[PDB]
RNA sequence: GGUUGCGGCCAUAUCUACCAGAAAGCACCGUUUCCCGUCCGAUCAACUGUAGUUAAGCUGGUAAGAGCCUGACCGAGUAGUGUAGUGGGUGACCAUACGCGAAACUCAGGUGCUGCAAUCU
RNA sequence: ACAUUGUCAGGUGGGGAGUUUGGCUGGGGCGGCACAUCUGUUAAACGAUAACGCAGAUGUCCUAAGGGGGGCUCAUGGAGAACAGAAAUCUCCAGUAGAACAAAAGGGUAAAAGCCCCCUUGAUUUUGAUUUUCAGUGUGAAUACAAACCAUGAAAGUGUGGCCUAUCGAUCCUUUAGUCCCUCGGAAUUUGAGGCUAGAGGUGCCAGAAAAGUUACCACAGGGAUAACUGGCUUGUGGCAGUCAAGCGUUCAUAGCGACAUUGCUUUUUGAUUCUUCGAUGUCGGCUCUUCCUAUCAUACCGAAGCAGAAUUCGGUAAGCG
RNA sequence: CUAAUUAAAACAUAGCAUUGCGAUGGUCAGAAAGUGAUGUUGACGCAAUGUGAUUUCUGCCCAGUGCUCUGAAUGUCAAAGUGAAGAAAUUCAACCAAGCGCGGGUAAACGGCGGGAGUAACUAUGACUCUCUUAAGGUAGCCAAAUGCCUCGUCAUCUAA
RNA sequence: CUCGUAGCGGUUCUGACGUGCAAAUCGAUCGUCGAAUUUGGGUAUAGGGGCGAAAGACUAAUCGAACCAUCUAGUAGCUGGUUCCUGCCGAAGUUUCCCUCAGGAUAGCAGAAGCUCGUAUCAGUUUUAUGAGGUAAAGCGAAUGAUUAGAGGUUCCGGGGUCACCUUGACCUAUUCUCAAACUUUAAAUAUGUAAGAAGUCCUUGUUACUUAAUUGAACGUGGACAUUUGAAUGAAGAGCUUUUAGUGGGCCAUUUUUGGUAAGCAGAACUGGCGAUGCGGGAUGAACCGAACGUAGAGUUAAGGUGCCGGAAUACACGCU
């Protein structure tokens, strides 16, 4: 009672979105987009690896859910489930139509799915450096989920930023860095300076 | 029973056929839309030009 | 549709012809009136044996009627006509719009 | 069913162009137009009579014809196999003049002067334009450019 | 150079906060008989530059200011894209050839200019 | 002197006569209107562009919601006032429009095109030009002028309906307005009629017949331009496989299974299509008879088991033979 | 009885019932007629229908449509005729038969003959009750019937099935 | 009433036959067989008529309106056919309107007849200058709309929890992950408008009832100066103009951009090239692909494709892989 995903692999349509056109599209079935630690500090997790797709196609959600469990459990089983983040980096914002035998053919909301690209992060995980192979584990058990190839790149990023490791660390042994909750702030060469001394007393010495 | 709408082709190589023309301009185009004030003076402004060039030759 | 019954408009009457009041009110059409050529005509060709010989229209699809106003000059008594769009109200007396005023009914 | 009024796909043509909306500049109130001018044709979203149609936006035409708020202007438009001559009555916002003919104007003038210089002495100035020629011989100095590249790059993900 | 009246281009002019402004001007300010206008001489109108004042307006400056504007071989010849092949690949797509070529980004710079008339240590 | 009969007039009259019973269309019928139209998108940055494409809208409404002028600024929020609170009024501050502009949607608009007030009828007259639909015909709608007459304001100016893009209609006939004008043909006068110019009454199937069904009793011209059955393409659906392994299997992922996912194959299902056949390819099932396939039920030989034996279950070669 | 693909359950039939008509009439012919069929007839008859031997019964409904009725005679109404005004053509007005309208009858005329809820000292069931519309709300009977879709309904019997 | 001959029918074999003995027969088996029986002859009813124990049966092998002749060679937007050769040119399946959708008109494409002139008149092209556009991309710590996760800020905006407390809804603030055919500040490429001059430019002064405070301007002029490098490139095959008329108004395929659909040798658009309308060489074969378009021959060289043999051409040379 569900169409087989091969007929919604390819991005065929301009994307559908769900609109004040479209207005009876059904709710998608993945809706947790971070697990294990999310609130850990970005020192906390200075290993960033990428489950990255080689292929301009449509993940469906579903297959996003029986992606995003399968790479949780197997990470939470073999190092816990706070010595990760995970974060599912698509968001399945398009709308697939199935007609349910050709005049007014036009469809009605079948699902949803997200419109990859090649190279396009699916899943991000930062961790340890000491989790490398639980996290690729995991993401490549996460692959038999999705259709098409997919990659798993190993970040030359700190943790979920964009920025360099040696980067980061110039920048956090210096004064530019103060936490967020979950992300980092950093200080720029802008501004007035009485908002500058206001956050990061730890510059300027 | 149900057949081709519309199409546009072809239509550009029958237009090229014959090869799309200009409308070949003249010296004294009409006063078609030529505001009606300025063409009554414009006939005055000739009439007395027509004198004009006519006493001056004779 | 709500149209005063006086306008003071354009007359071409000849010894106006210029703005002057008007008495304002509607057009109805008239008596058909036999011995018009038409019905003269017509009854001829209805005479005899052959039953209805012109079309008689049946598919009608308006609901309206364009109001012809009837505007009586108050100086030289000539006549002028305009016409209005389609409306399905059309009145000649007074209530004007009294608009800022608590709703009736 | 199908629709193909008088604006109809204008969504983006009269749009007022980003903070720049409300009242027109008085400059374009004050440029004069005289019959036989080149104009471009640009409607104004903001001004709503003596507007073009949607067809005659970027076009360039003649001044046939000036009234008191407007300009009457020949476009040529491509009706099937050949052109047909049409007469437009826009208003001056929805104009501006052509700024091509100033720059042949001065060519004109540029032209006619060294003409002059070359009637003075030096005759055959040879006053056309040319396109862009082929470079000529060149000596490139290796004084403080010795030539030193690398390669191509290996391929990193940098991810 | 300041200031006024009238502008042009319409933020390099705007916005937030603070600090200065001699002289003239502008301004606030003073009065209600008159013309006029309001629930209210607050606004509008009239009258006096008199009773007073630079407090505000206005102008100018400052700010690792926001915005805006300019430039950059900064990103980036990247993305996209015209043309070509009996190129590659099951396909999705991709590479090469001959051309065109962004935006965000990142830096650096700037923060009204100017026309007519009149006036002023 | 009524019946009768003759003539005319009203009624009745499928007994009978004649005729009609729109179109598009993934066959037709039903439905819908994609049939006259308008906004955004489809539409591939000039214009044009299709589908029974997508989301909508039109057959109205308005003496102001038209025109001109003047004053003011809206939505929303915050901070305060007896009743009074989240909502009643009043005051201040912020507010680039997040409001409003009749009605779809898009565009436009801030000393305004919004709101409120004052005055008005330019929503008038004459007849051309132009734009859009386009054949550069009509119709609808719109633009800019010219000749007048007006309105408004101090004025410059603006105003030929609605801030713009939809809101509508030939010939024939009837009717009204206009000159007091032409004609009634032997000459007049007066009624009547006909005419010229401008509108209305209407054709929505919207360039505009006056129109109900049925036919299995049927007919003809045709049509594979088009359905019913084979074939062909496709494979949603049906059927048959695979990968991954949460979990079940007394512990134990994988003996046997196997969720959430995902990749295929087949053409024995049913849809989808309409390419072939309508100057005809005999249309269900059974009977009879042959061959072929293998995705193997049995039989032969094997591998595995949660295979002690027995009986089973999973799998391999295999269509030889039933 | 469908000659030449259908012999039947179809048609007819006796029986039953309804309708019209008393003759200068009913029903039906004919272009007309000093013309015809019934009719060399007369209500135990002719003519038009429906149902279809016997037995037993034939329920309710006159709102619709049809048919019918010395039925109401200022609702509608043509031609002629009448009146007014007009120079007259003509226009206007009053009167205006039948028919239609109004009212009544009529179903062995055409036909038609419902839903829901609350209720019994069981749980559903509902003699009873209530409104919702009706013209009446399917009666006596009969039935998965040659009439029941679902459906190969359920039970029994028949069979090994 | 019955069984059953003759007779009169016509059940079943769905027998025979089915280019027959026969345009309805043959055989067996059947229904009925003393009356609503069967039948001859005479007579009556005639075509919108008859007759019908009713089947639209029958009315001379003819019946849901017989047969004959005439009107009549009825009409057909529909189907078939349409008769000698060679030469030259050569389409369209698209626009608008139509009870239009198997047809017409109309525009286009096409031929013919030419006419006015004779070097550049012009151009499916580039350059230079100058416009216009809102698609691809991009953006969301820019608006609108979606959307993930935390953090910071104390409250009868009805958190219980002192009557100022771990376990507060939000709201705001700075961040964060991800997007849009009907979102957008920005914004290509390709496509698209104009110009690149003698009808041009300058100098002087003539007209007028328009215009200005005013010959101020406007428009058209006189007289004068400027000679092909006279105002980019390349080409021009002559250029321009007119009348008339045929056929067509079913299209289809490919690359690219697209819509609907799971998809289709599916349906529908956009640009170009093709097939139709077209042979030739190659892709074994084939409407469309590659190459190349064709008078009749000869020689040479090639394209695409090939060179073991069928088969013309190296069982070439070389580096590897299997
Ligand atoms: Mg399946
Ligand atoms: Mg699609
Ligand atoms: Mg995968
Ligand atoms: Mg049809
Ligand atoms: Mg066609
Ligand atoms: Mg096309
Ligand atoms: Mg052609
Ligand atoms: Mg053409
Ligand atoms: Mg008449
Ligand atoms: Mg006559
Ligand atoms: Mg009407
Ligand atoms: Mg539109
Ligand atoms: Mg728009
Ligand atoms: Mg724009
Ligand atoms: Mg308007
Ligand atoms: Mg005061
Ligand atoms: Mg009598
Ligand atoms: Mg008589
Ligand atoms: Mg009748
Ligand atoms: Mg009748
Ligand atoms: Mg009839
Ligand atoms: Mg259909
Ligand atoms: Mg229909
Ligand atoms: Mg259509
Ligand atoms: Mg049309
Ligand atoms: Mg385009
Ligand atoms: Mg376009
Ligand atoms: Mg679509
Ligand atoms: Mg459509
Ligand atoms: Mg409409
Ligand atoms: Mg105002
Ligand atoms: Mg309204
Ligand atoms: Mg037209
Ligand atoms: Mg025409
Ligand atoms: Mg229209
Ligand atoms: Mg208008
Ligand atoms: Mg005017
Ligand atoms: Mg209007
Ligand atoms: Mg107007
Ligand atoms: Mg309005
Ligand atoms: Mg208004
Ligand atoms: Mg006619
Ligand atoms: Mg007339
Ligand atoms: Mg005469
Ligand atoms: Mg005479
Ligand atoms: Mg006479
Ligand atoms: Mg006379
Ligand atoms: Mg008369
Ligand atoms: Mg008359
Ligand atoms: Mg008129
Ligand atoms: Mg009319
Ligand atoms: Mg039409
Ligand atoms: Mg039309
Ligand atoms: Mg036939
Ligand atoms: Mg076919
Ligand atoms: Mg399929
Ligand atoms: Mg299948
Ligand atoms: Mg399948
Ligand atoms: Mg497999
Ligand atoms: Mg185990
Ligand atoms: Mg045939
Ligand atoms: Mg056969
Ligand atoms: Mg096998
Ligand atoms: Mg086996
Ligand atoms: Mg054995
Ligand atoms: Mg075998
Ligand atoms: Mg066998
Ligand atoms: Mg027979
Ligand atoms: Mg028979
Ligand atoms: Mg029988
Ligand atoms: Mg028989
Ligand atoms: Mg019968
Ligand atoms: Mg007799
Ligand atoms: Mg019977
Ligand atoms: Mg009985
Ligand atoms: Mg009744
Ligand atoms: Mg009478
Ligand atoms: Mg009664
Ligand atoms: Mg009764
Ligand atoms: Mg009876
Ligand atoms: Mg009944
Ligand atoms: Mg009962
Ligand atoms: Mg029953
Ligand atoms: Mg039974
Ligand atoms: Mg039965
Ligand atoms: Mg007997
Ligand atoms: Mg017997
Ligand atoms: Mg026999
Ligand atoms: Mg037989
Ligand atoms: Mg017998
Ligand atoms: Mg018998
Ligand atoms: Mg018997
Ligand atoms: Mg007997
Ligand atoms: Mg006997
Ligand atoms: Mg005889
Ligand atoms: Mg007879
Ligand atoms: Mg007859
Ligand atoms: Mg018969
Ligand atoms: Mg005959
Ligand atoms: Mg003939
Ligand atoms: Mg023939
Ligand atoms: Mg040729
Ligand atoms: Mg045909
Ligand atoms: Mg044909
Ligand atoms: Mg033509
Ligand atoms: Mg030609
Ligand atoms: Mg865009
Ligand atoms: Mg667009
Ligand atoms: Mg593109
Ligand atoms: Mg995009
Ligand atoms: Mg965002
Ligand atoms: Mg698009
Ligand atoms: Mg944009
Ligand atoms: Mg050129
Ligand atoms: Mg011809
Ligand atoms: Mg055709
Ligand atoms: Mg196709
Ligand atoms: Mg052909
Ligand atoms: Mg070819
Ligand atoms: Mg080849
Ligand atoms: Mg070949
Ligand atoms: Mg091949
Ligand atoms: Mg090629
Ligand atoms: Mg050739
Ligand atoms: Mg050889
Ligand atoms: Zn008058």
């Amino acid at each position: 009672a569900r169409r087989p995903a091969r007929c919604y692999r390819y991005q065929k349509n301009k994307p559908y979105p769900k609109s004040r056109y479209n207005r009876a599209v059904p709710d998608s079935k993945i809706r947790i987009y971070d697990l294990g630690k999310k609130k850990a500090t970005v020192d906390e997790f200075p290993l960033c690896v990428h489950l990255v797709s080689n292929e301009l196609e449509q993940l469906s959600s579903e297959a996003l859910e029986a992606a995003r469990i399968c790479a949780n459990k197997y990470m939470t089983t073999v190092s816990g489930r706070d010595a990760f983040h995970l974060r599912v980096r698509v968001h399945p914002f398009h709308v697939l139509r199935i007609n349910k035998g050709m005049r007014g053919a036009w469809g009605k909301p079948h699902g949803l799915a997200a419109r990859v690209d090649i190279g396009q992060i699916i899943f991000s995980v930062r961790t340890k450096d000491s989790n490398k192979d639980v996290v690729v584990e995991g993401l490549r058990r996460a692959r038999y989920k999705f259709p098409g190839q997919q990659k798993i790149i190993l970040s030359k990023k700190w943790g979920f930023t964009n920025l360099d490791r040696p980067e980061y660390l110039k920048k956090r042994e210096a004064g530019e860095v103060k936490d967020d909750g979950a992300f980092v702030k950093f200080l720029s060469k802008k501004g007035s300076l009485e908002n500058n001394i206001r956050e990061f007393p730890e510059y300027f010495a | 029973a149900k057949s081709k709408n519309h199409t546009a082709h072809n239509q550009t190589r029958k237009a090229h056929r014959n090869g799309i023309k200009k409308p070949k301009t003249y010296k004294y185009p009409s006063l078609k839309g030529v505001d009606p004030k300025f063409r009554r003076n414009h006939k005055h402004a000739l009439h007395g030009t027509a004198k004009a060039l006519a006493a001056a030759k004779k | 549709v709500n149209v005063p019954k006086t306008r003071k408009t354009y007359c071409k009457g000849k010894t106006c012809r210029k703005h002057t009041q008007h008495k304002v009110t509607q057009y109805k059409a008239g008596k058909a009136s036999l011995f018009a050529q038409g019905k003269r005509r017509y009854d001829r060709k209805q005479s005899g044996f052959g039953g209805q010989t012109k079309p008689v229209f049946h598919k009608k699809a308006k609901t309206t009627k364009k109001v012809v106003l009837r505007l009586e000059c108050v100086k030289c008594k000539t006549r002028a006509q305009l016409t209005l769009k389609r409306c399905k109200h059309f009145e000649l007396g007074g209530e004007k719009k009294q608009k800022g005023q608590a709703l009736q009914f | 069913g199908k629709s193909h009024g008088y604006r109809s796909r204008t969504r983006y043509m009269f749009q007022r162009d980003f903070r720049k909306h409300g009242a027109v500049h008085l400059s374009t109130y004050l440029k004069v137009y005289k019959v036989g001018d080149i104009v471009d044709i640009k409607a104004n979203g903001s001004i709503q009579k003596g507007m073009p149609h949607k067809f005659y936006q970027g076009k360039t035409g003649v001044v046939y014809n000036v009234t008191k708020s407007s300009v009457g202007v020949i476009i040529n438009k491509m009706v099937g196999n050949r052109y047909l001559e049409k007469r437009l009555n826009l208003r001056v916002e929805h104009i501006k003049h052509s700024k091509c003919r100033q720059e042949f104007l001065e060519r004109v003038k540029a032209n006619a002067a060294k003409r002059a210089e070359a009637k003075a002495q030096g005759v055959a100035v040879q006053l056309k334009r040319q396109p862009a020629q082929p470079r000529e011989s060149r000596i490139v100095s290796t004084e403080g450019n010795v030539p030193q590249t690398l390669a191509p790059v290996p391929y990193e993900t940098f991810i």
